[PDB]
This record gives C-alpha cells, sequence and structure tokens, in this order.
C-alpha cells in the first residue's frame, strides 16, 4: 500500500514499505589548502696570492 | 529520534566562508672583501 504523497521539487515518488524516510537533506563542505615553500642559499669565494 | 521535535522554527539556508592567506618573504645578502699587500726593496752601491 503507502500511496502517501511524497515529493523532492516536482517530482512526486512512491516510498518503499521498508524505508521510513528519504528525504533531500541537502549540504556541502568545500575545503581548499595550498601551501608553498621556497629556499635558497648561496656561497661564493674568490682568493688570490701573487 | 533523538531528545526533542521541532515546535515552531524557520527554513531556509545557511552559507558561511571563511578565507585566510599568510604570505612571508625574506631576502638577505652579506658581502665581505680583504685586500692585503706586502712589498720591501734593498740595495746598495752593486747589490
Ligand atoms: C669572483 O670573481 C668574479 C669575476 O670578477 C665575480 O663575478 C663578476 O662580478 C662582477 C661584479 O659583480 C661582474 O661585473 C662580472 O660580470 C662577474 N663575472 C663573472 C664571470 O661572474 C664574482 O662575483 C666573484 N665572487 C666573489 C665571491 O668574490
Amino acid at each position: 500500500g503507502g500511496c502517501s504523497p511524497h515529493y523532492i521539487l516536482n517530482t512526486r515518488f512512491r516510498k518503499p514499505y521498508n524505508v521510513e524516510s528519504y528525504t533531500p537533506q541537502t549540504q556541502g563542505k568545500y575545503e581548499f589548502i595550498l601551501k608553498e615553500y621556497e629556499s635558497y642559499s648561496d656561497f661564493e669565494r674568490n682568493v688570490t696570492e701573487k | 529520534y533523538g531528545t526533542h521535535y521541532l515546535q515552531s522554527g524557520s527554513l531556509g539556508g545557511e552559507y558561511r566562508v571563511l578565507f585566510y592567506v599568510d604570505s612571508e618573504k625574506l631576502k638577505q645578502n652579506d658581502f665581505n672583501s680583504v685586500e692585503e699587500k706586502k712589498c720591501k726593496s734593498s740595495g746598495w752601491h752593486k747589490f
């Protein structure tokens, strides 16, 4: 049996006997992490004997 | 079923944004220079 009116947007659904609820609890979580690292090190010498 | 039921309320949507930026820059230059001389001369008159 069943045949209670269940809608999502304009689309109407027939729920299974087994299912208590199927309901559009919409949600969204985005997550962005960017980590850039640089190191440089320079070493020189110049040395002369005459 | 939890602990309570909703006696009244509003429905709609929540939008949140957290956005964070952290830039550091370091540049360092060290320069050192050393110059040394000796000179010597000896002679008499011949040497
Ligand atoms: C070692 O000597 C070289 C040559 O003089 C140096 O490089 C020169 O540096 C001068 C001044 O910055 C520039 O005008 C030249 O074009 C460079 N030439 C070359 C081939 O690099 C260098 O910097 C010196 N290094 C140290 C640690 O004294």
